[PDB]
């Protein structure tokens, strides 16, 4: 019926419509949005930005992680356009993936590490990490890349292309019971990251009310923007990893040998995964373009 | 390429460079703050608590502070003032005594608002402190604040008298947006004033990392 | 009190009448015949990158390679221009510095600023360090500029309204040169170093002589504070640019103004001029973040140095003319070819 | 007292009694130099890149 | 003044790993290179090793390259130079020559007293053909010197450097870079020559001057000196 191995036992693929009518606008409309809006964010902080402070570092890794992200997409998107038929064979198809999990991950990465570096800066503002040199964000921000790359390298040395039927799938999220790191890493890096955003984002309201800034508009602005931040960061990572926490459950609970239940559950778990592409095209409108500076 | 002497040459002066990074950054760990006032206004009074400029040295809660009294400078104003472009903020003295005659808080509001309104402190936060408040007291206690400012209406006592004054001096910023005044009834007292320039200094220095970060 | 106002105001008449008695002709009509130097390209042959705050002043070197320069992180460098190679890095006592100047022999160099002080450091040492050979004070006002006659002779304008020629062996002021009303802001030597040229607040500028010290000449025209002054390559010209947003040429022989160089488009006062080895070209430093060269002759701006982010503060030109060096109050300075 | 006013005179007739040569032949003087010293700036005339020390 | 004094000398049995102190006073000694260097009991001068200011650049010669190790200790400005695998070849007297680099600098200006050793039983050749010639007071004598390979660089400076060895006492700084005259010495020496071909000249010749000329290298590492040209009467 549905069962297929992907190099391992119990794997339940399936290709079935409302993939191929509701992903390709909401792909594609990202597509063009964050394609702007990275082009955009890219020239200003390449050919306009002279003063380059570590958070404005920080923030062109933000931003160079989500054009990678999103120019990524027209694959994915051709992909979705025929269901699961994969056409551009091994290489491309893996790379494809790799770069999708890699990017997504600096991304959040980048915005944990900017979330910190604004925690450290409101409610420890005398704090040698707040005047680090050039220098030192550079190699920061290196090292966090290399972090990435180095547990995400995993989909790189792997023989990708399966071949379901007369299909080609470009999965690396599929449904077989193997806690492998593509799914722990999946978790974490919505959770912990969410745990840090979090603690940071109320340290800095609770430290500038107390302060008595509020009575301010900028001061005002920047709460809304700090707050809309994490409520955004939520809202595109959640839905996903709560769909993939139902996967987990299902899998070792009641469907562990039979899965004629998954199909809603795998539909509905892609529809939000596009979610985290979304954030990608969200993050210039509410770190670049928002900042007074713009 | 380059020769034996050349290649030492460029070593020599990669180390002065690491030398002057090391220097630049230990540097900008400092909160720069210019003294201003107009003479009997108190800044000795409110220096002692810690022929050209100069400059004065403390430390309080792992902050390092420098303090740059032009005072003695006789010269054109505007010639130099756009050397502290750049303070953490500004610390203006007057004395509320100074209204007797001589009109002199009529000079201390001049000056403030030559100060304040300028183009280069633009974003630069200005402390004022208030000095003399026991004199203030007993100057109230028999002449009224009438003789210095022609309009007042409250009566000849020190709370009024005072918040009215701190009122005439607040309204004289005139970029309200962009730069905060921090007012504070100094006196002898106790080591409060230099706790409150410590408090207006950590806001300035969040605001301006706010800035950095591109948030504020 | 008032015969001596009424004889000084017969004084200026009878100046200005002699003054314009030998005006016959503006050099603009006599010069226009001449081809305009036309379109001038420079381009940033190097940016020395050491600096980490606002550069107030340099002075290049005699051999045209070395220049010292001073900026308000109380640092004094001296750059090897040929490969950008930091020389010496002096650490200033007082970060207050708006004034430099570099000896002619190559083995002083001088700084001063807000602390009322002009500072002299050796440069070659037997201790392969740099020691401040001598503090000159008796400035009551800020030093504005300095320059080195010789290894021992050194004229400073302060902000005190006044000139002063001191005697680095003995540390005491050999002449005061008293006629401004306002505060020295700029100096320059002529090149016999006979005379000099210094423009004050007053809008106003006066020729005096060393040697024993006098007014020569005064030359007005300006319209607001003189913030710079350079000597022609003769000698017996000079410019000025002050904050009226104009520069002007003043002739020593004629006493007289020669011609201005403004621009309606230009509104911000000018921070420093310089002629070129010829003289044929003058470079001046504004607030609008860029430096203007001018066709001296001609009075129509030549070409634009905009290299800087922010406002052009010091501005020299090498002794063979091969090289303009423009430090600006961003932390950088910049040769231009 | 009211020494500043005679000083101030003193200087007015020290640089009024001074030789004044005429605007038009000193503007030549200053065309004379220009011209004759126009052959050695570099700033000028570009220099080529062969004798010029900051080529790169 | 400006003074470095060596210490640590003495007889050493073969494979010994006797270690040789310099220690500087007078002078920023952490802003100036230091270098060894060598002189046989009757031979002439011959470079050892070279340590940076700052440390960061480290250069041996070939004849001790990993027996020998050079090293500062700045706080207390003392320069050692640590031997291991001592050889009859090492027996010599060792000099703790100073030398800054930079623009218009004179690299070997200052030399140490020097400290004597004994021990039990591609580059640059810098010829100075003539051995010792007799001299007069009051006369003229042009001092030749011949090099292997062009001293002249792309800089347009000759990288070729005058010493002279007064009787008992250490080399002295003549001529940095074949034409300037180092400080102190007085107008009468010229150096002058182009590539591959220096000479040194005496105007005025007379007392306090007799001794050893050694014309060196300072083109690349390692530096090469010449025989030595021997002035008496
Ligand atoms: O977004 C990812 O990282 C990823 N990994 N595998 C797959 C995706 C997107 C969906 C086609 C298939």
């Amino acid at each position: 019926d549905h069962f297929l191995e992907i190099d391992k036992k119990n794997c339940c693929v399936f290709r079935d419509d409302f993939i191929v009518k509701v992903l390709p606008p909401v792909l594609g409309l990202e597509f063009i949005f964050g394609l702007l809006g990275n082009g955009l964010a890219l020239w200003i902080f390449c050919f306009h930005l002279k003063s380059w402070k570590s958070s404005r570092i920080f923030l062109f890794n933000l931003a160079v992680a989500d054009f990678l992200l999103i120019i990524c997409l027209p694959f994915l998107m051709d992909n979705y356009v025929r269901r699961w038929d994969w056409k551009f064979g091994d290489i491309p198809c893996r790379l494809m993936l790799f770069m999708l999990a890699m990017n997504r991950q600096g991304s959040i990465i980048f915005l944990t590490v900017v979330a910190v570096d604004r925690y450290f800066r409101v409610v420890h503002p005398h704090h040698a990490l707040n005047k680090i040199s050039n220098r030192t964000a550079a190699i920061i921000s290196c090292l966090l890349w290399g972090i990435t790359i180095g547990l995400t390298v995993h989909l790189l040395k792997k023989k990708m292309p399966i071949q379901n039927g007369g299909a080609n799938l470009c999965s690396s999220f599929s449904i077989c019971h193997t806690f492998q790191w593509h799914e722990a890493m999946f978790l974490l890096e919505f959770f912990l990251p969410l745990g840090i955003i979090l603690f940071c984002s109320a340290r800095i309201i609770w430290s500038l009310r107390q302060r008595q800034m509020d009575r301010h508009a900028k001061i005002k602005r920047a709460i809304t923007f700090i707050m809309v931040v994490a409520i955004v960061f939520v809202i595109c990572f959640l839905p996903s990893v709560v769909v993939r926490i139902r996967i987990f459950w299902l899998l070792h609970t009641s469907g562990t040998q039979n899965c004629e239940v998954y199909r809603s559950v795998d539909l509905a778990f892609f529809i939000t995964l596009s979610f985290t592409y979304m954030n990608s095209m969200l993050d210039p409108v509410v770190y670049y373009f928002s900042s007074p500076s713009f | 390429t380059l020769s034996a002497e050349d290649k030492a040459a460029v070593e020599r002066s990669k180390m002065i460079d690491r030398n002057l990074r090391e220097d630049g950054e230990k540097a900008a760990r400092e909160v720069k703050l210019l003294l201003l006032g107009a003479g009997e206004s108190g800044k000795s009074t409110i220096v002692k608590q810690m022929t050209g400029i100069v400059e004065t040295h403390f430390t309080f809660k792992d902050l390092h502070f420098k303090m740059f009294d032009v005072g003695a400078q006789r010269s054109e104003r505007k010639k130099w003032i756009h050397c502290f472009e750049g303070v953490t903020a500004i610390i203006f003295c007057v004395a509320l005594s100074d209204y007797d005659l001589v009109n002199r808080m009529h000079e201390s509001m001049k000056l403030f608002d030559s100060i304040c309104n300028n183009k280069w402190f633009t974003d630069t936060s200005i402390i004022l402190f208030l000095n003399k408040k026991d004199l203030f007291e007993e100057k109230i206690k028999k002449s009224p604040l009438t003789i210095c400012y022609p309009e007042y209406a409250g009566s000849n006592t020190y709370e009024e008298a005072a918040a009215y004054i701190q009122c005439q001096f607040e309204d004289l910023n005139k970029r309200k947006d962009t730069k905060e005044i921090y007012t504070h009834f100094t006196c002898s007292t106790d080591t409060k004033n230099v706790q409150f320039v410590f408090d207006a200094v950590t806001d300035v220095i969040i605001k301006n990392n706010l800035k950095d970060c591109g948030l504020f | 009190l008032d015969q001596l106002r009424q004889e000084a105001e017969q004084l200026k008449n009878q100046i200005r009448d002699a003054r314009k008695a030998c005006a016959d002709a503006t050099l603009s009509q006599i010069t226009n015949n001449i081809d305009p130097v036309g379109r001038i390209q420079m381009r940033t042959r190097r940016t020395l990158r050491g600096h980490l705050a606002k550069i107030y002043a340099m002075h290049w070197g005699t051999d045209s390679r070395l220049l010292v320069s001073a900026s308000q992180d109380g640092k004094l460098i001296i750059w090897d221009s040929y490969t950008t190679n930091k020389v010496h890095a002096i650490p200033l006592r007082s970060s207050w510095v708006m004034t430099c100047a570099y000896a002619p022999s190559g083995n002083y160099v001088a700084c001063g600023g807000l602390d009322n002080i002009c500072s002299i450091y050796n440069l070659k040492t037997r201790e392969g360090n740099v020691r401040v050979s001598r503090e000159l004070a008796g400035h009551t006002g800020y030093l504005s500029c300095c320059r080195f006659l010789d290894d021992n002779q050194i004229v400073t304008s302060s902000g005190d309204t006044t000139c002063a020629l001191w005697d680095i062996e003995t540390g005491q002021q050999t002449t005061t040169f008293t006629g401004h009303t306002g505060d020295v802001m700029s100096l320059s030597l002529a090149p016999d170093t006979r005379l000099f040229v210094s423009g004050a607040c007053d809008a106003s500028a006066k020729l005096w002589d060393v040697r024993e010290g006098m007014c020569r000449q005064t030359f007005t025209g300006h319209e607001s504070d003189i913030n710079a002054i350079c000597f022609f390559p003769n000698g017996n010209a000079f410019a000025t640019g002050s904050d009226d947003a104009t520069c002007r040429l003043f002739d020593l022989r004629a006493d007289q103004e020669l011609m201005t160089y403004s621009h309606d488009n230009i509104i911000c006062g000018i921070t420093s001029v310089s002629f070129s080895k010829s003289g044929r070209l003058l470079l001046a430093g504004y607030d609008d973040f860029n430096c203007n060269v001018w066709d001296a002759l001609k009075a129509d701006r030549a070409g634009v140095l905009a290299g800087h982010d922010n406002r052009v503060s010091c501005l020299g030109v090498t002794d063979d003319g091969m090289a303009v060096a423009t430090g600006s109050w961003d932390s950088f300075l910049k040769i231009w070819n | 007292s009211i020494a500043q006013a005679r000083k101030l005179v003193e200087q007015l007739k020290m640089e009024a009694n001074i030789d004044r040569i005429k605007v038009s032949k000193a503007a030549a003087d200053l065309m004379a130099y220009c011209e004759a010293h126009a052959k050695e700036d570099p700033l000028l005339t570009p220099v080529p890149a062969s004798e010029n020390p900051f080529r790169e | 003044d400006v003074q470095l004094v060596e210490s640590g000398g003495g007889l050493v049995q073969p494979g010994g790993s006797r270690k040789l102190s310099c220690s500087a006073s007078g002078f920023a000694f952490s802003s100036f290179g230091m270098h060894w260097v060598r002189q046989a009991p009757e031979k002439g001068l011959e470079w050892v090793a070279y340590i940076s200011s700052g440390s960061g650049t480290i250069y041996y010669a070939d004849t001790v390259k990993g027996r020998f190790t050079i090293s500062r200790d700045d706080p207390k400005n003392t320069l050692f130079l640590q031997m291991t695998s001592l050889r009859s070849e090492d027996t010599a007297m060792y000099y703790c020559v100073r030398s800054i680099y930079y623009y218009g600098s004179s690299p070997f200006d200052f030399w140490g007293q020097g400290t004597t050793l004994t021990v039990s039983s591609s580059d640059i050749v810098m010829t100075q053909a003539t051995s010792s010639v007799p001299v007069t007071p009051g006369e003229s004598v042009s001092i030749s010197c011949r090099s292997s390979k062009s001293l002249l660089h792309s800089n347009g400076n000759t990288y070729l450097y005058w010493f002279l060895q007064r009787p008992g006492q250490s080399p002295q700084l003549l001529i940095y870079r074949m034409s300037n005259l180092a400080s102190g010495v007085p107008d009468r020496f010229s150096g002058s020559g182009s590539g591959t071909a220096f000479t040194l000249t005496i105007s005025r010749l007379e007392a306090e001057d007799v001794g050893v000329y050694y014309c060196m290298q300072h083109l690349e590492y390692p530096l090469t000196f010449g025989a030595g040209t021997k002035l008496e009467l």
